[PDB]
RNA sequence: UAACCUGAACAGUCUCAUCGUGGC
């Protein structure tokens, strides 16, 4: 057995629901029931005398893929009609074109570093933030600073995120009375 | 773009041209090249003149 | 009486020696024309 | 990519032909005898006919080098060149060079082999050629001069990549630079293959199986402490010691003996792959060394055994197998060893399979059971089934007596399970 | 080639994992721990002061916290949502050792015996207004007890009868327990030991049928150890000495039912098979009375030194299989070690738990289940997925 | 062992062991064998403590020797082990120099212990 | 947030059954709501991961109905203190709701499945499942 | 006389020159001393035989006074041999390592 | 009666050490 990729695709939407070789290469596209198409290749073996033995394990490569689950917030990300903002259910926001669906990307949920220097929170397990209620985003100042302004379900805080560089920002903005974020905006 | 080729007059070396401005030249058969350059201006042919030490 | 049971069979259990980073790092010395048998109770010894 | 990376493609497709008088010269000056000044002057009839010499002294040592002056080493390899003819050629003498190479592995304590090996390294270039078998084969002797010449002249392939700040050094590597070698996976896989040629072709030498053991140990030791390291590190391991244990090598069998010992005391593996484990160590005991690890290691193994389901009876057909292999005195013997093995969970499922697979050598347990302790569940354990099998056939005296020993000892224990099920009076009405 | 001694090469290639499952365990994995995090449980209603001592319930799922702010609170924990149930300030009383007792003969009385640096100890008796009364009178012994700071609750059975009670033990000035009854208040006895008493336990050990015997187990600051059968008049059955340790601060029983491991029912009743003596320099010896109550200099099964300051809580989890030093010293110093194999577990605490200064720690008697309360006044609440 | 003349009883020991942990927290104690005679030759000793708990107890009774030339007190104590935890290292300590001070903290402590040893002598 | 996490009347509410956690395991419970015509014994779910999905009270031996998360409808008399009887699927799926007419409990599953049992018979009558009804709860 | 001398006298014991002038003035002082021709600081290499030094001077003083001190001595060699079985494994373990990176 | 020691008893207006720089 030369390896065993576990969780290629989500279980409650099916497995790996079709996987093939490009038949005379080393790239396997798999597909799954979670909206999401991958390829896998496998690098020429590191043992310059063996190499049949020595099979180096399959790495990822180009995927596509959108929401697993039904959105639940759409916005507009510019007057262009370009890209657009959206959030589902499945805790992903996704940026998507209106182009080219090669454009389309997931903003990114990895945190900034605390301002003075102490320790942020949470678990270890890193998971997805909750599933946005709300978002507001107005690109006067982008690339400069905290671009969008977003309100997730049952937390007591609004986050933000950067379209620019398509990722969350440094902020989260309290609501400073024990209640849930209800709505956002942002000024023009 | 598309590579003029040319060959040492024994086959030593060879000297390739981009048409946008990559011309090298190399010893084809070790993995030596003694001449990298990027004349960043459209060339369009190029030869050795009477060894690999010279090249117009 | 099962929770009873539960208790003596984790009461009978006896210190082990658990393998650490450098339980074996010191056998390379006398690795040296031994014969393998006596490799074998070098190493039990470490286990033990 | 770049056209200076596709160029050191093609440099090293080409490393070994010498194109010029000056690679000629850094080229043949790569010796294992003699330094460069001699070695760039030599020529290829005096290494050969010393080579040859040599090759007469290293065969009758150990004659199965007989065959390979009949092809390596003979006159037509003097002219025959190697990056001249195809790949079916080139893949011929290569396993050729391998044969070689795994048959005179043990033999590199003694000059003739180095000064034999010397026409491999000059006229078929195997220290860039055929480099990975060269290094896998001469491991074992990295404390000595030969591996600092072979590292010197190497050119070092990239799953050897630790040992690249010992090559042209005067101090050999070190026992912790071989277990950074041997941390690797796919060097794990490498040097699992070649130890499957040597098992293959029966070349495993004792100090070969000493060097491989120690490494493969200490990477499961270095290892101990993540899981994920250590479980993709067992099939690997595990898949090694099955196939040392498949042999007929003694020093082979206990080499295995003591990486599952480790292996099996590093990690709690499964049930079913411990009575596998000892399946195929019975499966194929023919020594008495390789008996004695046998015993201390099922019984180790056993050990190492938690959970719901460590101390049943061990199935008819392994318990059969290990009867055939090791009878009552043996067992009765190893027990009565003053230096005390830890043997409570296999002696306890031993005799809880004699008591559902014998019924007839009863005797024997109340005197292994004498001699040994066990615990409160070992012996609630023992006496439950004892109960049973006074229940469905007719008691005798050797399960009275063996009765009278369980209420000689802790009394009040079996009168606990004959209240969990039956009764004392009834069981006195019993036997 | 092929179509469809080798029995290992079979089992590895049908299996995908390798080791134990998931309940064909029963007890713990050495060197890496399994615990959640859940909610702080007195993160619902917040502490004035440093939170002293900590106690579960032996049945209900209730924690007691208290601190130096004279107040007492219990709280309802479960995962999510740790409620309080009910809160008592008493005033000019800072309690310093709070504890749920729960009779045996009944298991109906449910007090919680509490006491700081005062002449006095208070019990509340638990009804769901709230009756308390007061222990203010040594009956002839108040010049060696000027302080009730240090007790502990344990169950006594009287050996003429098989009518058990429950004892409180105080710990006084010369070398002296003064044990006296927890429904009365009636001085029953007292155990005095030679030196500088540091800490005391409390060992039970069962004898037939509904009869069991009280040890206390009092240790001097230099090392040496009492043990006093107390289920007769208090007397000495066996005196030994600690290998090493200077300072004694702390020891502690488990593997049985310690006084925070009670048993709820007399048949229940367990004998201790650890035994931990930590001290002033962070070293914990370690014995195992299956062997040390013959020895009278036993040696250790080892010497704990992970944590370098002042050991001030070392707690046995109810099944006997980890320990917990904690030290109020410095911040972060807890460690959980397994035994038997006497190894503390690598993964956690980790650099980021936020345990604080640690001084208290309690575990569940059924749940598997850590709080740990700290000098900012939290109780954080972890679960061993062991349990 | 026999040959560690005079060894401390309970009570003696317990207070020069709390004179150690204290000297150890006012860095005013040389632990090990070598840092004591280096102590003993500089003559910035006040007493000398020692374990009658060594397997070789030679490696230590070369001191005593240097001791009674300078007349410093000298004491046995029977725990290297208990000796370590006062000096308040992770190590067993095998003899152990209180050093010399006169605006000392605890200076009436290291003169009451050195007293009641030298009664014992 | 609240501690109890399930919670029904009986039909006429006279009774309420309750399903909080006890230091890490469920706990059921029934209270009378009017003390005028405690209860402190619980059934306690002895798993630390089994939990109550959905209950329902029958209707003449009074009962509780619990749907747990294990493939099973626990049915727990509240007088006495045991489960009376364990139905199960063949699955290990955890059910989503449960009810009951007369005799006839019905079920549905989280893979979408609909089961039928007689509280009569003790036994599976019918299992089945239905095309674009896929998020059963 | 010597056995009443501390081991690090024993690791300088010959090197007294160097000793006293790089102490009268602020310098250096030496690590060898009599003791740089012994067996195992040979086998040694680097600066860790000024380490194995120290512990070979260690080692030497605890055999050293244990021969002038004792009384039930054997003529036997046990304690020296034991010593240097700890001197030899600590070599082992401190020529094992390198500061290269692999 | 006291003195002294001692329990988690310096340190957010951060505390302390050491080497320097400029003017305690």
């Amino acid at each position: 057995r030369i390896h065993v990729l576990k969780n290629i695709h989500r279980e409650s939407y099916g497995g790996v629901t079709q996987a093939t070789f490009l038949n005379g290469q080393p790239i396997i596209v798999t597909s799954g029931g979670d909206n999401s198409l991958k390829e896998y290749v496998f690098d020429p073996s590191l043992s310059q005398g063996s190499g049949d033995v020595v099979v180096q394990p399959p790495r990822y490569l180009r995927s596509r893929g959108g929401h697993s689950q039904p959105p639940s917030y759409i916005a507009f990300a510019d007057s262009q009609s370009h890209f657009m903002l959206s959030a589902s259910k499945d805790r992903s926001l996704w940026s998507f074109s209106l182009r080219k669906d090669a454009q389309s990307q997931e903003m990114s949920q990895r945190l900034h570093k605390k301002q003075d220097g102490g320790r942020v929170g949470g678990s270890t397990i890193k998971s997805k933030f909750p599933e946005i209620v709300a978002l507001a985003i107005e690109n006067a100042r982008i690339g400069e600073w905290e671009n969008i302004i977003t309100a997730h379900k049952d937390e007591k805080f609004a986050r933000t995120w950067d379209m620019r560089n398509k990722r969350v920002g440094r902020w989260t903005f309290d609501t400073t009375d024990d209640g849930f974020v209800k709505s956002v905006a942002m000024s023009q | 773009g598309p590579y003029h080729i040319k060959y040492a007059k024994n086959g030593t070396h060879l000297l390739i041209t981009g048409r946008k401005g990559h011309v090298a030249s190399m010893d084809w058969r070790k993995g030596q090249l003694r001449a990298e350059l990027f004349l960043n201006e459209t060339c369009h042919s190029a030869t050795y003149l009477q060894n690999e030490q010279y090249f117009a | 009486d099962e929770e009873d049971i539960a208790l003596e069979f984790i009461n009978g259990e006896k210190k082990d020696k658990l393998v650490n980073m450098n339980s074996f790092t010191s056998m390379f010395d006398n690795i040296q024309n031994v014969q393998m048998d006596t490799f074998f109770d070098r190493v039990m010894k470490v286990l033990t | 990519s770049s056209l200076s990376d596709q160029l050191a493609q093609v440099a090293s497709n080409n490393a070994t032909v010498a194109l010029d008088r000056k690679r000629r010269q850094k080229l043949h000056s790569a010796s294992l005898i003699y330094n460069s000044k001699t070695a760039a002057t030599q020529d290829y009839d005096f290494i050969f006919e010393n080579a040859s010499k040599a090759l007469e002294e290293l065969s009758q040592i150990e004659p199965k080098f007989a065959i390979f002056s009949r092809t390596l080493f003979s006159e037509s390899s003097i002219s025959l060149d190697r990056n001249v003819q195809t790949k079916e050629e080139i893949k011929d003498l290569d396993n050729a060079i391998n044969a070689y190479l795994l048959l005179a592995s043990s033999k590199w304590y003694l000059a003739p082999t180095l000064h034999a090996t010397e026409w491999l390294v000059r006229r078929f270039q195997i220290h860039v050629k055929n480099t990975e078998m060269l290094l896998l084969s001469t491991l074992n002797y990295y404390q000595t001069p030969v591996f600092k010449r072979i590292l010197s002249i190497i050119k070092l392939p990239p799953l050897f990549n630790c040992l690249s700040n010992f090559v042209r050094s005067e101090k050999p590597p070190t026992a912790l630079t071989m277990i950074k070698l041997f941390n690797d996976m796919d060097f794990l896989k490498l040097y699992t293959s070649y130890l499957d040629q040597c098992i293959k072709h029966n070349a495993t030498y004792t100090n070969q199986l000493l060097f491989t053991t120690c490494c493969f140990i200490n990477v499961v030791a270095f290892n101990s402490n993540n899981d994920e390291k250590l479980n993709q590190l067992v099939p690997i391991l595990l898949e090694i010691s099955a196939k040392l244990l498949a042999s007929k090598s003694k020093d082979c069998q206990i080499a295995a003996h003591t990486i599952l010992v480790v292996f099996a005391t590093a990690l709690p593996l499964k049930k079913t792959i411990i009575l596998a484990a000892m399946e195929t160590i019975l499966s194929n005991l023919d020594a008495k060394e390789a008996k004695h690890s046998a015993l201390l290691t099922i019984c180790k193994l056993f050990q190492t055994l938690k959970g719901q389901g460590n101390v049943d009876q061990l199935p008819s057909k392994i318990f059969k197998l290990f009867d055939s292999k090791f009878d009552t005195v043996s067992i009765l013997t190893f027990l009565d060893k003053e230096d005390k093995p830890v043997c409570d969970k296999f002696i306890t499922s031993y005799t809880r399979s004699i008591a559902r697979y014998d019924r007839s050598k009863l005797n024997i347990i109340l005197s292994l059971l004498k001699k040994i302790r066990l615990e409160r569940y070992e012996v609630r354990l023992i006496i439950t089934d004892l109960i049973y099998l006074s229940e469905i056939l007719e008691d005798k005296s050797q399960l009275v007596e063996l009765f009278e020993y369980f209420i000689s000892i802790n009394e009040d224990l079996v009168l606990k399970c004959l209240k969990s099920l039956g009764l004392t009076g009834e069981l006195f009405e019993i036997r | 080639d092929e179509s469809d001694i080798n029995a290992l090469t079979k089992i590895l290639s049908t299996t995908y994992n390798y080791k134990d499952t998931l309940s064909n365990s029963k007890l713990l994995p050495p060197k890496k721990l399994d615990i959640v995090r859940l909610k702080d449980a007195n993160a619902s209603h917040p502490s004035h002061s440093a939170i002293q001592s900590l106690s579960f319930h032996p049945s209900k799922p209730l924690l007691l916290t208290g601190g130096y702010d004279k107040t007492l609170r219990i709280y309802h924990i479960d995962g999510k949502t740790n409620h309080l149930v009910t809160s008592l300030h008493l005033v000019g009383s800072p309690i310093q050792t709070c504890t749920f007792y729960t009779s045996l003969s009944n298991q109906n009385q449910q007090n919680i015996f509490t006491a700081g640096r005062r002449r006095y100890m208070h019990s509340w008796d638990l009804s769901l207004t709230a009756k308390i009364e007061k222990f203010s009178r040594l009956y002839g012994h108040e010049s060696t007890q000027r302080s009730f700071e240090n007790f502990k609750v344990a169950h006594l059975q009287n050996s003429q009868t098989n009518s058990v009670h429950g004892i409180v033990l105080l710990q006084g000035n010369n070398g002296w327990i003064n044990i006296l009854h927890s429904t009365s208040g009636l001085w029953l006895m007292g155990c005095k030991i030679e030196g500088v008493i540091t800490d005391f336990c409390i060992d039970y050990q069962p004898i037939s049928r509904g009869k069991f015997r009280t040890i206390l187990i009092a240790v001097n600051a230099y090392g040496e150890v009492w043990e006093f059968d107390l289920n007769k008049n208090g007397h000495v059955i066996r005196r030994w000495k600690d290998q090493g340790g200077v300072g004694i601060t702390k020891i502690q029983v488990g593997g049985g039912t310690t006084t925070t491991c009670p048993a709820l029912q007399i048949s229940k009743i367990k004998q201790n098979r650890w035994l931990a003596v930590g001290s002033e320099s962070g070293f914990v010896n370690l014995y195992d009375r299956n062997n040390a109550m013959t020895s009278s200099t036993p040696t250790p099964v080892a010497a704990l030194d992970q944590l370098t300051t002042t050991i001030s809580n070392l707690q046995f989890s109810p099944d006997g299989q980890i320990l917990c030093m904690a030290s109020r010293a410095v911040k972060d110093a807890l460690r959980l070690v397994h035994l038997p194999s006497c190894s503390v577990f690598s993964n956690w605490p980790t650099s980021g738990t936020p345990l604080g200064k640690v001084t208290s720690v309690a575990f569940s008697p059924s749940g598997g289940l850590l709080a740990v309360g700290n000098e900012q006044g939290k109780v954080r609440l972890w679960k061993l997925n062991h349990y | 062992n026999p040959k560690a003349f005079p060894l401390a009883d309970a009570a003696l020991t317990q207070q020069i062991l709390d004179v150690v942990q204290q000297a150890a927290n006012l860095r005013q104690l040389k632990k090990g064998a070598n840092e004591a005679t280096k102590t003993l030759n500089r003559g910035i000793s006040e007493f000398i403590i020692m374990a009658a708990d060594c397997e070789p107890i030679e490696i230590l009774l070369h001191l005593p020797l240097l001791c009674e030339d300078k007349n410093v007190p000298y004491v046995f104590v029977p725990s290297r082990v208990a000796l370590g935890r006062a000096c308040g290292v992770s190590r067993p300590v095998i003899a152990a120099s209180i050093t010399t001070n006169d605006a000392s903290a605890i200076k009436t402590q290291i003169y009451a212990v050195k007293d009641k040893i030298e009664t014992l002598l | 947030d609240s501690p109890v996490l399930q919670s029904a009347y009986d039909p006429s509410g006279q009774y309420l059954c309750y399903v909080t956690v006890a230091l890490d395991k469920q706990r059921v419970g029934v209270q009378p709501t009017q003390r005028a015509t405690w209860n402190e014994n619980f059934l306690y779910l002895e798993d630390s991961k089994l939990k109550v999905t959905c209950l329902k009270w029958v209707n003449d031996t009074v009962a509780i109905i619990l749907g747990m998360n294990n493939g099973e409808i626990w049915l727990y008399s509240v007088l006495a203190n045991e489960v009376t009887y364990k139905f199960t699927t063949g699955n290990s799926y955890e059910i989503k709701d449960i009810d009951l007419m007369g005799n006839q409990l019905w079920c549905i599953d989280s893979s979408d499945a609909f089961y039928q049992f007689d509280l009569l018979q003790f036994k599976l009558l019918q299992h089945f499942r239905i095309n674009n009804c896929v998020q059963l709860n | 006389s010597l056995a009443k001398s501390p081991a690090s006298t024993i690791q300088i014991l010959g090197a007294e020159k160097a000793l006293f002038r790089a102490l009268k003035t602020k310098h250096d002082t030496p690590k060898y001393g009599l003791l740089y021709h012994a067996s195992l600081v040979g086998q040694a290499t680097g600066k860790n035989k000024g380490k194995i030094a120290r512990v070979l001077a260690a080692k030497a003083a605890v055999s050293l006074r244990y021969d002038a001190l004792a009384e039930d001595r054997d003529d036997s060699g046990d304690i020296g041999l034991e010593s240097r079985a700890k001197v030899e494994n600590r070599l082992s373990q401190l020529e094992g390592r390198d500061l290269r990176t692999t």
